[PDB]
């Protein structure tokens, strides 16, 4: 039936069962980039782990550092301060900007528009900026841990995010200028990959793939986890569920992420950054180099770190692609016994055999972009 | 003591469903050396079914050989579509390693293989 | 308004060492640009500056054609950049050696040695520990 | 006996074979197979190079982290000699032209080149020294190179009693000059497969009954040159190497064989249709004895 | 201080010389060996003696952080001096 | 850890103790032993040794022997597994290891003919050290 | 709090107007020279390129770069042998060996690193209490060989002593906010 | 206060009650119902009770628990049933989301729920490849995430971290030829469980 | 900032924006680098006093499930939760 | 629906682990001794 | 005495809508000119 292999020589690999042009069978192939984190992550403490969810969904890695957090945090019945929640809240609206830019940007470069990809990864060096000046890395930032966060702001910050954030929204319009209008992205989007509400929440959909059909699901106004109960924004929902949609959903996402930061920017409060539980996060050198309960604790978190009673939990993230989950199984011990990912990526592969019903070849492709679909969260 | 079965009663159905499978193997395997370019004889890649399978024969448990067949029908498969490659299949005569001599003297001589 | 866009070019253009300079920047680094001398390093390198450029293109080097015994007219590395220097070029600073100077002490490389990937002076490695297990010498001498 | 040579291990690539090996004659297509079979249970191996740094990377993924050092050196430059000897248990020569240069006659080749590493080699104070020649070599031979070949294993057993020569037939792989030659376009052939070949040496680096000895490593099989090649053609410019071509392999008697290092002929009808499927766009060879 | 073996081979700050009948030479062979000239075994050695009016000292390294942790050292025993076993300074009673 | 609070309210002068010397086996940081007593009771009742006691009062007591005596019994060495801290520890063992890094085995002694259950502790396949295994009836924690 | 994306507030309406704007706007191709227009304007911006190894790329005093094994003042080394780092180091990198020296100190005879396992996270110096191991701020070293970034001992107290002058002015600059 | 998590009874009130609903509704198929300090329910049931409540909870106008947050597996070897299967749901008119756990074993298969959610269709998959756990009426069961020629089931407790086979390029055959794992570097076991107990809420009777 | 008036005029007619305003190339308005030093505040259980662990370690005011329905050991039909209440349309921007 | 299949049970076929690692090996089971230190 | 970047008393507002401009002109005069155009070029 004309079949053919697709997607290598960039870890995908979709076997496509044609009839003419329309396409009649996908099956994508999975497990290209299986490492395996959820097994090693057995063998290592409740902070040897965190970098792994850097590496997972790497375009974002913070509202990923974020949920194993949340997770750990409601296992040892603490809560971290006000100054690491709204830095958190901060930057992870500042990774679903980045993650929006990749994912529009990926989408119009895979249909042939590539200029905004140049366009708009100068701010998301100006951002990785950030990420460094905060963390000292550009990208895999082990930055968010569970107690709070590593270290606080340098003293100059603030004021080049207000800089960054006064001008996104025009970069924004000159994107949108290019693309929203002309009719042969409309062309190559509406009525694309069209999925009703129903069947998107018994395939298991998540974020844009659920308010892209008309659902009202944000797992920031609903289930809200951080100071996000302080802070306003809307929701944009779509009407027809189609690429063109899902597009416009992430552009006003990109929006009112800005609308988030001037709040947390305004808002930002004083005080510590990590919870001021020694057995959970570490003293600071000082109190480590003069005290001795400080340093005993130092050496038993960063020796045989910190204990967590039994138990199990599901934290849920809105994460820029949708829910981001952590089943996460806790001996009374200083390691987890079993943490399962859980992505939206997944789930939306498994559903792009129905999505691209009634389709050509040059459709699967930004099926596929619509969806943002990375495979460190998906092979895991 | 009693239990609760899968896909058979007894190692006869069970026996008779493995037969099947051997049957769908012996026919399909030259398709594969013809498809994907082994070196290979038709000869020597019967003989590696008839070993793979008698690997498994001690074997009692209806379930435990329905699983098998499972097993099997899954790798045949990805072996008549051609998901697997050429290495994959290769995998199963492991032309790059020499196997420990199953000599107590050839394994004293070199190291501590027990 | 064209006119004194002319007249900056014409000065950027003699700005240097006469055409054998203007050359000689024009095809080592493709910039022709006119900048303030802060300083310079033992190894010959200079250091320009100029705050009206934007972020990133404020500060930059002029390398050595010379650097510990090899011709670097056209081989060029970043590898070359001191510390001192590399602090003020990867703006970590606001403030460059010469009037922020770094802690004079011992065990300090005077000499600072480029990359080596290949080169005969490269690193090779090795285990520091010595033998573990002494094994046993019987005398030269029979029964 | 030192420590840094009991072999430990598990026959591997991250493994210890006590095995501290030089080889000359890596670039070409013998050693390609002698270097992995090396290297693939944990064996040094020391390669000298005269070619560019390009040609000598399908070399650095046949052993693991370390054990692989590749210099440079030069025929003609002596003290490159030592470098490479020094520091080794066993030194391995494979070189070898199927024709002259300007520089290098078969003289200097197979006689001159080899005379000083063996001569290097028992200064340095190695205790194996392999060395690899023809099956026909013979000083009555049309072909100068054979002659070459028979003199200069008597030169090096010369320096080197307890050597080891090793005389092949016409080897038959990839990237060979023998299948390759004759499908480009009264004589009995015994061919041989590269795998048997380098398996042979990598075995006798080790095995203690090959030393000061002599070996004929040649097929299972014999074939008529005619019937060879038409088999060829039914499967799909030097006058020395036309001259090796129209000579018959010899039915070395008693001479210990392939056999006796552990190895096993692998016959050419096996071979033959995964080297010659290159040359496209049956039954096989009737073997005989005279 | 960095002292050749016959062989030709630098000494390290913890006596580690390939034996001359050992193959690992190799490596080293249109190459070199990696080693620091700097031994502190001898740097510190070459500081001075403190002396304090107290029979008991507190020493942290320098700064207060950027140093170590603040240790007590007992200055008692004449005999010998009271040496930091984290920065190898030693001191004297006076 | 478990039962004691996360931080210090003690804002003053630590105090300094002399370190003794005891034998070649057993290494002596005395300015962290807690008064415990386990060595003194140990060497009274097992050892039959009487040679260890607490000299001074207060905070400016100390333990040891008030002499330069040396303690070498054929059961010295659980001294060092008795002390909860590391003011005895053994010379041998120093510094080459830390607890998280072993593999314990569970073993048997060769030395003597009544077979006291021992730990094996290894790192990267050599033997660092050896331990007690109680077994009440041979040896009770004793090596 | 909701919003729509592509739905109008109400119908619109068939008026030739209207009708005649949107021929025109598919006719004489009006939606696409307002792209050919943001184009020609980024033509006449100022590009963000720089001269590389001229001009480099702005980082942090907390930049997590190469190593390097530090010393005091006095020229001491500064590891005591704790192994906090090979502890903590998530990908197993770290190797170490330790003795006492013959002048009686806690010193290492052994200390290897292996940058084709570290995942540069700075756990390591974290952890060190006495800040002698430090990830700092170099990036440019890149080799030819897997075996020249097995790094050891005697390479991360080289890189050191090379980059002190930097490492120490760094951590005067961060050292409070850790 | 500040260092320690607030703790609202409402919702351990309701959810509460939703067990002893689902439970006295389901009788059968339903066991250890529970609901943490935490704030979330567990219902444990029946291997055979799997599609009914499944189909309960989703369609049951109190319940509408839609969407199927995750699927997983568990392996507990000190127990004879000792593979714990897990589905988490979610329902969005109520803002709620509830567990609902199962046990099986080797040779002791699961019902499939493809019928009821779809999203399951790879997570069984996924549970087959990794933790080696049949499903019965699955259209399609086979290799997700392993190799084509893998011969395991890694995510198991007694599985080696490094596995038993290890991959090349040999020049000869010139393929990525599979072989025993020899490692140069071999990875170190920390032992780091503390022997003084942590939380005695949990200590265990002798 | 270094262009003219014309190029200016041009590239702000062609992209119906103003430029010079919201430009991406940073010009002296950001952050100095060699900020001042800081000095960062102390928690809020930095006390001398009053101060117990007991009273607020977190990790050990855990408790094991609160089982029910356990097989071994006319009332209303309820919900999980209240039913979710439906959002409202914004005010700044509903549309677009 | 239930059958009775008494002989002894074995999953050593789907395991996947191999001959050389299924019978030429010597398992321990035990309880960890006390490390006398603490 | 402290000093944890925090805000001053208040940052700038901020632009987070589009400004898409309405450019142009009307269909019947583009239309126009178009048609003026080309009887022109006819004649
Ligand atoms: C190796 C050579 C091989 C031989 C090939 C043949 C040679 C061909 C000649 C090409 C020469 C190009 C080389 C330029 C570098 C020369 C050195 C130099 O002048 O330093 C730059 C120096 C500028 O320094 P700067 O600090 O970067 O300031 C740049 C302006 O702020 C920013 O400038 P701006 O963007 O604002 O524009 C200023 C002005 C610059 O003048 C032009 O660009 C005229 C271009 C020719 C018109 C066609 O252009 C205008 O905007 C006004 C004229 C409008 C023209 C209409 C074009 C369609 C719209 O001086 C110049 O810019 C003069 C160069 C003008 C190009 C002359 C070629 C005509
Ligand atoms: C290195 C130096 C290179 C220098 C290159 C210089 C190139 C100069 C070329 C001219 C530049 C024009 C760029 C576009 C400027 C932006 C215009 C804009 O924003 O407004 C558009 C506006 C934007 O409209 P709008 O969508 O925003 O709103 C109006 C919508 N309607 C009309 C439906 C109500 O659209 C127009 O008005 C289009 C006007 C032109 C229509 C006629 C073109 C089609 C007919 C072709 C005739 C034959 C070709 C004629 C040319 C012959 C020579 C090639
Ligand atoms: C005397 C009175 C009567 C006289 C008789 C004549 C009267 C005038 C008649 C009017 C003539 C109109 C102009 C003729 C061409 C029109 C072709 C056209 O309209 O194409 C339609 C097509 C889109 O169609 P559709 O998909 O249905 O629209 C979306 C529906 N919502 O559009 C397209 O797909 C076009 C795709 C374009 C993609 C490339 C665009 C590049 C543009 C670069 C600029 C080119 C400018 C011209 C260059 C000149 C060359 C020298
Ligand atoms: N195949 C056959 O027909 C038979 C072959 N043999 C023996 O097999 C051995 C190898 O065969 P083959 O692998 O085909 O040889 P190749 O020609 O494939 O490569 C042999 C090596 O010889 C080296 N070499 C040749 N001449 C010189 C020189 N003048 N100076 C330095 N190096 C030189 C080359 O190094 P570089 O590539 O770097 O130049 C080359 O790598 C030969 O010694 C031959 O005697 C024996 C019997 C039968
Ligand atoms: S056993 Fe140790 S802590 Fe106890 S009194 Fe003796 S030396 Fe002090
Ligand atoms: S920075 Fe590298 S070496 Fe240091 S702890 Fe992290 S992974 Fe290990
Ligand atoms: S943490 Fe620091 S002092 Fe301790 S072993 Fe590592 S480098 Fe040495
Ligand atoms: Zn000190």
């Amino acid at each position: 039936n004309m079949t053919l292999n697709f997607g290598p020589q960039g870890v995908l690999r979709l076997v496509l069962e044609l009839s003419g042009e329309m396409v009649r069978k996908c099956d994508p192939h999975i497990g290209l980039l299986h490492r395996g984190t959820e097994k090693l992550i057995e063998y290592k403490t409740y902070l040897q782990a965190l970098p792994y969810f850097d590496r997972l969904d790497y375009v974002s890695m913070m509202c990923n550092e974020q949920a194993y957090s949340i997770a750990v945090e409601k296992l040892l019945n603490i809560q971290p301060p006000p100054r690491a929640q709204w830095i958190r809240v901060l930057f992870g609206e500042i990774t679903r900007i980045l993650n929006h830019i990749m994912a529009v940007t990926t989408h119009a470069l895979d249909i042939g528009a590539m200029t905004p990809f140049f366009w708009m990864f100068e701010e998301r060096e100006k951002m990785f900026e950030f990420y460094e000046r905060v963390s000292g890395a550009r990208m895999h930032a082990a930055y968010i841990r569970p107690g709070g966060v590593h270290q606080d702001l340098p003293l100059g910050l603030l004021d080049d995010i207000y800089e960054f954030s006064k001008n996104f929204s025009l970069r924004i319009d000159e994107v949108e200028e290019m693309l929203t209008n002309n009719r042969i992205w409309r062309n190559r989007t509406v009525d694309i990959g069209v999925v009703t509400a129903e069947d998107a929440l018994n395939y298991g959909f998540s974020g844009v793939m659920l308010r892209g059909s008309g659902i009202q699901w944000d797992l920031r106004k609903t289930q809200p986890y951080d100071v996000y109960d302080q802070v306003e924004f809307d929701v944009p929902i779509g009407s027809r569920g189609d690429c063109y949609d899902r597009y416009l959903c992430r552009v006003e996402e990109m929006r009112q992420s800005l609308r988030i930061i001037e709040q947390c920017l305004n808002k930002m409060p004083p005080g510590e950054i990590k919870v001021d539980d020694a057995k959970v996060s570490p003293p600071k050198r000082a109190e480590m180099k003069t005290s001795m309960e400080s340093l005993i604790h130092h050496f038993k978190l960063y020796t045989e770190g910190y204990q967590v009673p039994p138990g199990a939990t599901y934290t849920a993230i809105e994460a820029p692609k949708g829910e981001f989950g952590v089943y996460l199984v806790s001996d009374g011990s200083s390691r987890p016994y079993r943490c399962k990912i859980k992505a939206p990526g997944f789930a939306h592969l498994a559903g792009l055999d129905k999505m691209s019903k009634g389709h050509m070849l040059a459709d699967v492709v930004a099926i596929i972009g619509t969806q943002d679909i990375v495979f460190g969260e998906i092979d895991r | 003591t009693s239990v609760k079965p899968i896909f058979s009663r007894d190692l006869n159905e069970a026996k008779r469903r493995v037969r099947e499978l051997y049957r769908a193997w012996y026919r399909e395997v030259p398709n594969t050396v013809h498809l994907m370019q082994l070196d290979i004889t038709v000869k020597q890649g019967r003989d590696k079914v008839r070993e793979m399978f008698m690997k498994n024969a001690h074997v009692t448990d209806p379930r435990v050989v329905d699983l098998l067949v499972i097993k099997g029908k899954m790798e045949l498969q990805e072996t008549i579509k051609v998901w697997k490659q050429r290495t994959h299949v290769m995998r199963f005569f492991h032309e790059t390693e020499t196997p420990r001599p199953k000599d107590f003297l050839s394994k004293f001589y070199m190291g501590h293989d027990p | 308004e064209l006119v004194e866009v002319l007249k900056r070019g014409v000065q950027q253009v003699t700005g240097h060492g006469g055409l054998r300079g203007l050359l000689r920047v024009f095809f080592r680094a493709n910039d022709i640009r006119i900048g303030t001398l802060v300083g310079e390093d033992k190894y010959g390198n200079k250091y320009y500056e100029d705050n009206k450029q934007f972020f990133g293109r404020h500060r930059w080097v002029i390398y050595t054609t010379e650097m510990n015994g090899k011709n670097t007219f056209w081989d060029v590395d970043g590898s070359m950049v001191p510390p001192e220097w590399h602090r003020w070029l990867h703006c970590m600073t606001d403030d460059p050696p010469t009037t922020n100077p770094p802690t004079a002490r011992k065990f300090i490389w005077t000499n600072h040695k480029f990359n080596v990937s290949a080169t005969p002076e490269q690193y090779v490695p090795y285990s520091t520990t010595r033998k573990k297990i002494h094994e046993w010498v019987p005398p030269s001498t029979p029964y | 006996l030192h420590h840094a040579v009991i072999p430990h291990g598990k026959g591997g690539r991250s493994s210890v074979s006590g095995v501290v090996a030089t080889v000359f004659g890596a670039t070409g297509f013998l050693g390609r197979y002698v270097v992995n079979h090396l290297g693939r249970m944990g064996s040094q191996v020391i390669i000298p190079y005269r070619c560019d740094v390009y040609d000598i990377m399908h070399l650095r993924l046949m052993g693991d982290l370390g054990q692989l050092t590749f210099l440079e050196w030069d025929a003609r430059d002596k003290d490159s000699i030592r470098k490479a000897v020094q520091h080794s248990n066993v030194v391995i020569n494979l070189i070898g032209r199927e024709w002259e240069t300007r520089n290098f006659d078969f003289e200097d080749v197979f006689v001159n080149i080899p005379r000083a590493i063996a001569q290097a080699s028992k200064e340095a104070g190695v205790e194996r020294f392999i060395h690899v020649s023809h099956l026909n070599a013979s000083m009555k031979s049309s072909s100068k190179s054979l002659r070459s070949k028979a003199v200069g294993e008597k030169e090096v057993r010369s320096v080197f009693p307890e050597a080891i020569i090793i005389r092949p037939s016409d080897i038959f792989g990839r990237e060979d000059r023998f299948l390759n030659h004759f499908a480009n376009y009264k004589t009995v052939k015994q061919p041989v497969y590269v795998a048997d070949v380098s398996k042979g040496i990598v075995n006798a680096t080790k095995d203690p009954d090959a030393v000061g000895k002599t070996f004929a490593f040649t097929g299972p099989n014999r074939y008529l040159l005619f019937h060879l090649v038409k088999y060829i053609f039914g499967m799909t410019t030097t006058k020395d190497k036309v001259e090796r071509i129209h000579i018959s392999d010899v039915m070395p008697t008693d001479l210990p064989g392939l056999e006796d290092l552990g190895v096993q002929p692998t016959p050419l009808e096996l071979k033959s249709i995964e080297v010659l499927r290159r040359h496209r766009t049956t039954k096989p060879a009737k073997t005989v004895n005279y | 201080g960095v002292q050749v073996s016959p062989s030709g081979e630098k000494i390290t700050h913890t006596g580690q010389v390939y034996d001359e009948k050992d193959y690992r030479r190799v490596r080293f062979v249109d190459r070199q060996k990696e080693v620091n000239e700097n031994f502190a075994i001898d740097l510190i050695a070459q500081q001075p003696v403190n002396e304090v009016e107290h029979r008991i000292i507190a020493c942290d390294g320098g700064g207060g952080a950027l140093g170590h942790p603040k240790v007590y050292i007992n200055l008692d025993k004449e005999t010998k001096t009271g040496t930091c076993g984290y920065c190898g300074l030693q001191f004297k009673q006076h | 850890m478990m039962f004691g609070s996360d931080r210090s309210r003690f804002l003053e002068g630590k105090r300094a103790v002399e370190d003794k010397n005891i034998g070649p086996l057993v290494k002596t940081i005395m300015t962290r032993c807690i008064q415990c007593t386990r060595c003194i009771r140990f060497a009274s009742e097992i050892a039959g040794v009487d040679d260890l006691g607490t000299t001074g009062r207060g905070n400016d007591m100390q333990v040891g022997t008030y002499i330069e005596k040396m303690f070498m019994s054929e059961l010295s060495g659980n001294v060092i597994d008795i002390c909860p801290v590391g003011a005895l520890t053994s010379k041998p063992y120093a510094f080459t290891a830390r607890p998280w890094e072993t593999r314990k085995t569970e073993s048997i002694d060769v030395m003597d003919a009544v077979g006291s259950n021992i730990v094996v502790s290894t790192r990267t396949g050599e033997v660092m050290r050896i331990l007690p295994r109680m077994h009440e009836d041979i040896n009770e924690e004793w090596i | 709090t909701y919003k729509y994306v592509n739905k109008k507030e109400q119908e619109s309406e068939v008026d030739m107007k209207s009708a005649t704007d949107n021929a025109a706007r598919i006719l004489m191709w009006t939606e696409l020279i307002r792209g050919l227009g943001m184009t020609l304007s980024y033509l006449f911006r100022e590009p963000a390129t720089i001269n590389y190894p001229f001009e480099k790329g702005p980082l942090s005093p907390r930049f997590r770069g190469e190593h390097a094994l530090r010393r005091y003042p006095s020229g001491e080394e500064r590891c005591i042998a704790c192994k906090l780092c090979e502890a903590i180091c998530p990908a197993q990198a770290i190797t170490i060996e330790a003795e006492p020296r013959a002048d009686g100190s806690r010193r290492t005879t052994r200390y290897d690193i292996d940058m084709t396992k570290c995942i540069y996270c700075g756990f390591c110096q974290e952890a060190c209490p006495v800040d002698a191991i430090v990830e700092g701020p170099n990036f440019e070293f890149s080799t030819e060989t897997h075996e020249e970034l097995l790094y050891n001992k005697e390479k991360l107290l080289n890189n050191g002593d090379k980059w002190e002058a930097e490492i120490a002015a760094n951590i005067q600059a961060d050292y409070l906010y850790r | 206060r500040p260092t320690v998590r607030p703790r609202s009874d409402v919702t351990h009130k309701q959810l509460s009650a939703f067990g002893e609903y689902v439970a006295e509704i389901l009788p059968k198929y339903v066991q250890q119902v529970q609901v943490s300090c935490l704030d979330e329910l567990e219902i444990c049931i029946h291997p055979d009770g799997v599609i009914p409540t499944l189909t309960f909870l989703r369609d049951h106008t109190n319940a509408q628990f839609k969407s199927l947050a995750d699927l997983t597996a568990v392996d507990v070897p000190t127990r004879q049933n000792r593979f714990e299967i897990v589905y988490n749901l979610l329902s969005l008119r109520f803002n709620s989301r509830i567990r609902v756990k199962t046990y099986a074993d080797e040779l002791t298969p699961i019902d499939s729920i493809v019928s009821v959610h779809i999203a399951a269709n790879w997570y069984e998959r996924e549970v087959w490849d990794m933790f080696g756990v049949f499903f019965f009426n699955h259209p399609d069961l086979r290799r997700i995430l392993t190799d084509y020629g893998f011969e395991g089931h890694p995510f198991r407790k007694d599985f080696p971290l490094t596995g038993y086979v290890e991959l090349r390029y040999d020049d000869e055959v010139k393929r990525v030829v599979a072989e025993p794992v020899e490692l140069a570097q071999e990875f170190r076991k920390f032992d780091l469980n503390s022997p003084w107990e942590a939380f005695p809420a949990y200590r265990q009777p002798p | 900032a270094s262009a003219t008036r014309v190029i200016q005029k041009l590239r702000n007619w062609a992209s119906g924006q103003d430029l010079q305003a919201k430009l991406q190339l940073r010009y002296q308005e950001i952050a100095k680098r060699t900020q001042p030093p800081p000095k960062l505040p102390v928690g809020p259980s930095h006390k001398l006093s009053n101060n117990y662990y007991c009273t607020r370690d977190g990790r050990r005011e855990v408790v094991p499930p609160s089982i029910i329905m356990s097989s071994q050991k006319e009332k209303k039909a309820v919900t999980p939760a209240p039913p979710m209440k439906r959002w409202e349309l914004s005010k700044d921007q509903p549309y677009l | 629906q239930l059958i009775t299949v008494d002989e002894k049970l074995d999953i050593t076929t789907l395991t996947g682990v191999p001959e050389e690692h299924i019978k030429t090996r010597k398992v321990r089971i035990f309880v960890p001794a006390r490390n006398n230190m603490q | 005495v402290k000093q944890d970047m925090p805000p001053p008393g208040g940052y700038g507002p901020i632009d987070y809508k589009r400004n898409l401009p309405r450019r142009g002109l009307s269909g019947y005069s583009m239309f126009a000119v178009g048609i003026g155009a080309l009887i022109f070029g006819y004649w």
